[PDB]
Parts: C-alpha cells; sequence; structure tokens
C-alpha cells in the first residue's frame, strides 16, 4: 500500500534527454510487464504516455519510451518539448489484481535562468502572542525550478510536529514562491534560544534563524 | 468522444457518508471496467477501486477498504462510489477513469474473455475532470488576521518583506488585497493550508523597498464572504 | 485414395472434472473462453474426418477448403504412415 518510489523532481533544457525511475517490488513492477506512465498537466486530467512498460498509445510522440529491469522501471523523454512539463506517475498491476501508483515526479522544462530561493523568517507577532498563540512563518520566494523541501529546527534539534508547508506556486514574475508554518505555544517559543527554517533547492540549502528577543 | 464526468463532491464530516457518480458517454460503457483514483491536495495519484464491466467483480485498495464501495448501473452509463466512516485523511480529488481493454491477439484471431468480455490492457485511457471531497469537522468561521512586520528580504538591494497572517477560517476562500488594490507590484497570496482543526490559514506577502518604510502605509484587506467577515490590518515596522 | 484429418482444440482441466477452452462465436477470426464440466492438467480434444481423393495434394486442398468452411486454422502435422493431417 506504500506507493512506488520515484524521484521528487527532475529538469532539463528543451531538446535534452531525461529519465525517471520507478522502484517497486516483485509483487508489482517486477511481477508483470504492465507498467504504465501518466502525465498530469496543470489543470488537465492525467494522460497515458506509455503502457506495458515500453508501448505507446496512438498519438504519443516517439520521444517517450520506457524500460524495465528487475523491480525498477523507467520513463525516458529524449528531447524535451515545453509541453512535457508536468507531474509524472508510474503505475503497476499487482499480484492481487490491484493497481499501485508511484509518488510522482515534477518535470520542469527549463525556460529561464535557475534561481536560488530567498528566505525570510517571521517571528510570532506581538498581537498573536497576546492572543496566546505563536506561529513562525517561513517565506520562500523567487526560486526556479519550482521544487523545494523544508525542515525546521529548534536550537540544534529538528522539529517534526506543528509543521505545515504549501506547494510551490508561480509568482507574477514567473519565479516560484512557497510558504511554511511552525506552530508553537508561547512557552515553547521562549523556551529555546532560537528556531531555524532550512530550505533545500536543487540540492543546495539556505537557512534563516530567529530568536526570542525584544 | 470518450468522456467521463464525476459529480456529488462536497463537504462531509468525519464518520459520515457520501456517494459520488460518474456519467459516461462516447463509448459502450458496459464493455469496460472502471476505476476510481484519488489525489490528495498537493499529493500524488492513489488508486482506490476497480469494478469489472458487468459489475460482478470489485476491488478496493487496502488503505480505503471498509470506507468505500464501488458499483455501476450499465442501464444508465453511471459509475458510483459510496463512502462511509470517512476520515479527515480521505480528503481528496476523486477521478473517474476507464480501464483500457479488448481482445487479445494471437495471429489474426481475436480472443475474448467469458461471455465475449474484454480482457484488461492494464492502463487507464480515459479520465474525468475529477470532483473534490472535503472531510471536515469545522463550522463556518471567520479568520483572525495578524501582521507580519517587515523584515529584510534582499540582504542588499534594499528590499524588505511584510504581509498578513490569515489563520483559522472555514470554509474557503479568503480574498486578500493591499491598500484596497492600489498596491499590486510584488504582491503574492499563498494557497490555503489546512490544520488538523479543520480550519484554513494562509499568508499574503509583498516585497517593498526598505527606504519607503516609515513614509509609506501598508494595509491588507481580508474578506471572508462565507462568514461575512471584512478586516483591514495595518502592517507597520516593529520596535525591537 | 482416402486420407485422414484430425481437427483438435486445446483444453484445461483438473466424479467431476472442470474444464475451459476457447471457441469460435459466429466468426472465424473471433474466439471466446468458455467453461464446461462432466459427470490441473493440459488436454486436447479431437474430431476426425476423411475426405476421399487421389493424392496428398487434393487432400491438402479439400482439408484446407474445409478449415475454410469452418473457423479452423492453426498448425498442420502430417504422418504419411497413416496419411493423417492434424490441424490445431
Ligand atoms: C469457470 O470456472 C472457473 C473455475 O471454477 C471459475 O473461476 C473461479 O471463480 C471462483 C469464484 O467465482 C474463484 O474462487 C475463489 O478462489 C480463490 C483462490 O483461488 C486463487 O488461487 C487458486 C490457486 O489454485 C491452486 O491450485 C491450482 C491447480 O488446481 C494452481 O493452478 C494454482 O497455482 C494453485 O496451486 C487459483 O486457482 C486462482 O487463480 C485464478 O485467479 C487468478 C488471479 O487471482 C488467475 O491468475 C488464475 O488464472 C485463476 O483465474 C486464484 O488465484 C479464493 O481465495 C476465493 O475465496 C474467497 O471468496 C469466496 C467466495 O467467492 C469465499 O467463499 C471465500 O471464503 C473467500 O472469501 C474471501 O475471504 C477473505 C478473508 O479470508 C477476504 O479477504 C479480505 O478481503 C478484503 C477485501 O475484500 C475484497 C475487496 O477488495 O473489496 C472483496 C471483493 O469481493 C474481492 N473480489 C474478488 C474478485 O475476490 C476482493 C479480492 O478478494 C481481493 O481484492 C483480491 O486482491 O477483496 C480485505 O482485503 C481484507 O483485508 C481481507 O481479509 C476476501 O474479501 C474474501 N473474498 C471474497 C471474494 O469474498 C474463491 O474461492 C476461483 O478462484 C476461480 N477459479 C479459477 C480457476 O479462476 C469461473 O468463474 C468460471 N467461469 C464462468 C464465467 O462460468
Ligand atoms: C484461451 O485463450 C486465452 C487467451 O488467449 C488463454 O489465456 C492464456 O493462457 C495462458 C496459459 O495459461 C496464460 O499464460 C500465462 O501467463 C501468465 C501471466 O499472465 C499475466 O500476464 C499476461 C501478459 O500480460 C502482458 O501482455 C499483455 C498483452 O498480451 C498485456 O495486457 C499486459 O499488460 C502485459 O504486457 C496477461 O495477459 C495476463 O492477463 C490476465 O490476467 C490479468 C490479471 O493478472 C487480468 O487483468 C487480464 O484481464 C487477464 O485475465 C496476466 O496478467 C504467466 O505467469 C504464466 O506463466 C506460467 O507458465 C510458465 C511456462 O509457460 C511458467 O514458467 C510460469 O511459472 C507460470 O506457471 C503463463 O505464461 C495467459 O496469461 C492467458 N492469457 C490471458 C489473456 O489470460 C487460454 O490459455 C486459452 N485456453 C486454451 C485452453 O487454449
Amino acid at each position: 500500500q506504500s506507493a512506488l518510489t520515484q524521484p521528487a523532481s527532475v529538469s532539463g533544457s528543451p531538446g535534452q534527454t531525461i529519465t525517471i525511475s520507478c522502484q517497486g517490488t516483485s509483487s508489482d513492477v517486477g511481477g508483470f510487464d504492465s507498467v504504465s506512465w501518466y502525465q498530469q498537466s496543470p489543470g488537465k486530467a492525467p494522460k497515458v504516455m506509455v503502457f506495458d512498460v515500453s508501448h505507446r498509445p496512438s498519438g504519443i510522440s516517439n520521444r517517450f519510451s520506457g524500460s524495465k529491469s528487475g523491480n525498477t522501471a523507467s520513463l525516458t523523454i529524449s528531447g524535451l518539448h515545453i509541453e512535457d512539463e508536468g507531474d509524472y506517475f508510474c503505475s503497476s498491476l499487482t499480484d492481487r489484481s490491484h493497481r499501485i501508483f508511484g509518488g510522482g515526479t515534477k518535470v520542469t522544462v527549463l525556460g529561464q535562468p535557475k534561481a536560488a530561493p530567498s528566505v525570510t523568517l517571521f517571528p510570532p507577532s506581538s498581537e498573536e502572542l497576546q492572543a496566546n498563540k505563536a506561529t513562525l512563518v517561513c517565506l520562500i520566494s523567487d526560486f526556479y525550478p519550482g521544487a523545494v523541501t523544508v525542515a525546521w529546527k529548534a536550537d540544534s534539534s529538528p522539529v517534526k510536529a506543528g509543521v505545515e508547508t504549501t506547494t510551490p506556486s508561480k509568482q507574477s514574475n514567473n519565479k516560484y514562491a512557497a510558504s511554511s508554518y511552525l506552530s508553537l505555544t508561547p512557552e515553547q517559543w521562549k523556551s529555546h534560544k532560537s528556531y531555524s527554517c532550512q530550505v533545500t533547492h536543487e540540492g543546495s540549502t539556505v537557512e534563516k534563524t530567529v530568536a526570542p528577543t525584544e | 468522444q470518450e468522456q467521463l464526468v464525476e459529480s456529488g463532491g462536497g463537504v462531509v464530516q468525519p464518520g459520515g457518508s457520501l456517494r459520488l457518480s460518474c456519467l459516461a458517454s462516447g463509448f459502450t460503457f458496459h464493455k469496460y471496467g472502471m476505476h476510481w483514483v484519488r489525489q490528495a491536495p498537493g499529493k500524488g495519484l492513489e488508486w482506490v477501486a476497480l469494478i469489472s464491466d458487468d459489475g460482478m467483480r470489485k476491488y478496493h485498495s487496502d488503505s480505503m477498504w471498509g470506507r468505500v464501495t464501488i458499483s455501476r448501473d450499465n442501464s444508465k452509463n453511471t459509475l458510483y462510489l459510496q463512502f462511509s466512516s470517512l476520515k479527515v485523511e480521505d480528503t481528496a480529488m476523486f477521478f473517474c477513469a476507464r480501464e483500457a481493454g479488448g481482445p487479445i491477439w494471437h495471429d489474426d484471431v481475436k480472443y475474448y474473455d467469458f461471455n465475449d468480455g474484454y480482457y484488461n490492457y492494464h492502463y487507464m485511457d480515459v479520465w474525468g475532470k475529477g470532483t473534490t471531497v472535503t472531510v471536515s469537522s469545522a463550522s463556518t468561521k471567520g479568520p483572525s488576521v495578524f501582521p507580519l512586520a517587515p523584515s529584510s528580504k534582499s540582504t542588499s538591494g534594499g528590499t524588505a518583506a511584510l504581509g498578513c497572517l490569515v489563520k483559522d477560517y472555514f470554509p474557503e476562500p479568503v480574498t486578500v488585497s493591499w491598500n484596497s488594490g492600489a498596491l499590486t507590484s510584488g504582491v503574492h497570496t499563498f494557497p490555503a493550508v489546512l490544520q488538523s482543526s479543520g480550519l484554513y490559514s494562509l499568508s499574503s506577502v509583498v516585497t517593498v523597498p526598505s527606504s519607503s518604510l516609515g513614509t509609506q502605509t501598508y494595509i491588507c484587506n481580508v474578506n471572508h464572504k462565507p462568514s461575512n467577515t471584512k478586516v483591514d490590518k495595518r502592517v507597520e515596522p516593529k520596535s525591537c | 485414395t482416402t486420407f485422414k484429418l484430425a481437427a483438435c482444440v486445446t483444453l484445461a482441466c483438473t466424479r467431476v472434472k472442470h474444464c475451459s477452452f476457447n471457441i469460435t462465436t459466429d466468426v472465424k477470426d473471433r474466439k471466446q473462453k468458455v467453461n464446461a464440466t462432466f459427470y490441473l492438467y493440459r488436454l486436447i480434444s479431437c474430431q476426425t474426418t476423411t475426405t476421399e481423393a487421389v493424392d496428398a495434394a487434393t487432400a491438402a486442398k479439400v482439408f484446407k477448403q474445409y478449415a475454410n468452411d469452418n473457423g479452423i486454422d492453426g498448425e498442420w502435422t502430417y504422418d504419411d504412415a497413416t496419411k493423417t493431417f492434424t490441424v490445431t
């Protein structure tokens, strides 16, 4: 019941070749030649690109091709067009006659210079504190391609609970922005010496910090 | 003109029930098996259920088994999905998809299944628009708007970032503007994030020149029609 | 001179025996799976006929112009000893 494993994000220039892998088990991907790939364009419904591992439905460009080996399958797009941009999901028949999808891969067709995110970390407002609440806001903006992962830290320790993050969305200048929130009690906020927001973009990390001070 | 159209989506409370339906056209409905697939906000596709052409064989995913029942009425080209004991976690977009199928070719002879039925080709070749299902315990409620005092954005380049924190409201949506829409440049309002309370929260930020602070006023206008709430919050520089 | 033709189809089984097989359903090119029982191992069912001719050519004809008048095809084996053709 755990999805097939795919890379969260990949990207390439127009005309570039790229590949997406789909890791499974002998009860699905390694058990049948029934792996299919679906593309999901923003706004539109999913659409088959490849089925039975390496077959294409009528209408699909020969650019798309798939292969399989053991428990992993792969989709290759040799020569990205701009319309290849979107989310890609592998899918496999199971030995119980169910279907299982992969976690999905965001595919970006690089159409502008890559940009690292600028990160601004807002401490709890005085008004919210008086209302007996505390929210840390991590503003992530002006980055490209539009895919990031966020991680919070109280002092040196990582923080899992009370976290909520938005999916990156396009700004009016065509770069991407996203937001992350950390909820705390007014006590926790003043218990630690500092809190930190760590953003990872294209493998490179950017971090900001805030401390309870007036 | 193969087409699928889902409907019946809406808000339900956890533990409750709801039935979705998918109207098919452009093809012989009763010859094809049919799927339901969900997609939680910002998450991936997840297979839910499959039902055979004649509706005699059903399959449900292990993660939703006990909370879903798939069915169909071939006499009116409709696929159904009956929910029960719904969980907050089940909130998602639900898609209606057709299972590709037909005969299996060995030489030039087409082989069909029992009762001349199609074999499955093991991929989905037609999809619907999808309909949204929201599982929530929340009553309609207006937001609390807090200010995010300006903070240095561009270390150099002389830019700061300020905004409004609009938290704990239901249902969507909330509209946000700055100085009554007079300020547009550098404005960005993020999608809503859902807490475990079942209430929504969002932020609206704007990038502005550090030099203008103290001589330029910044007010956000939050409006939540569901509760008839309108709020204007002045965002100003903080002391220490 | 009279020769033989064995027309055979494939079967799968398991007193009571359960079996299934594929059959022509109106048209030569179309087949369909079916269940059948009586009152797991592979099997083959065969019906035999004998059209009379003079040589192993005309026979080959009539035996092909019979698989014509029916939805028959597949592989053809010939044992000269018994002058037996075998479609499957
Ligand atoms: C012709 O003829 C034929 C013959 O006869 C037929 O067919 C048939 O049919 C029948 C019925 O109809 C069936 O039966 C079944 O069986 C089963 C078993 O089987 C299996 O296995 C086997 C094996 O064998 C052996 O041997 C041989 C030799 O001899 C060999 O070969 C092998 O190898 C081995 O060794 C086999 O045989 C089979 O096979 C088949 O199939 C496959 C696939 O799968 C294929 O491949 C092949 O080819 C074939 O086809 C199989 O595999 C069993 O199991 C079953 O049982 C069940 O049921 C019943 C009734 O029916 C009852 O009674 C019982 O009890 C059971 O029940 C169950 O229970 C459980 C508990 O325990 C449960 O679980 C649960 O589940 C849940 C869920 O639920 C559900 C959902 O999802 O929702 C429900 C639904 O309904 C369902 N569906 C169905 C369709 O099923 C589902 C499913 O199940 C799933 O999904 C799957 O995946 O589910 C949850 O999950 C929970 O958790 C749990 O717990 C369940 O539910 C229940 N179920 C029910 C249903 O109820 C039965 O017995 C048979 O099989 C057949 N056979 C054959 C050969 O095929 C036909 O029909 C005729 N045709 C005409 C048309 O005529
Ligand atoms: C009457 O006609 C029918 C139809 O022609 C015929 O049924 C076949 O029977 C043979 C022999 O038993 C079966 O061969 C076995 O196949 C096993 C695996 O089957 C799975 O994979 C199949 C291949 O799928 C690939 O290709 C197809 C396109 O052809 C494509 O759709 C797939 O996506 C994939 O690319 C697949 O067709 C088949 O599908 C059936 O089951 C699925 C559920 O899983 C269902 O959704 C379908 O609708 C359909 O019912 C299935 O998914 C294979 O494991 C097995 O191997 C055994 O034998 C070897 C030795 O040969 C051993 O080494 C091994 O250990 C195994 O024991 C075997 O090869 C074939 O699958 C049947 N075909 C169909 C359509 O079901 C009957 O035999 C005919 N009857 C007679 C008596 O003549």
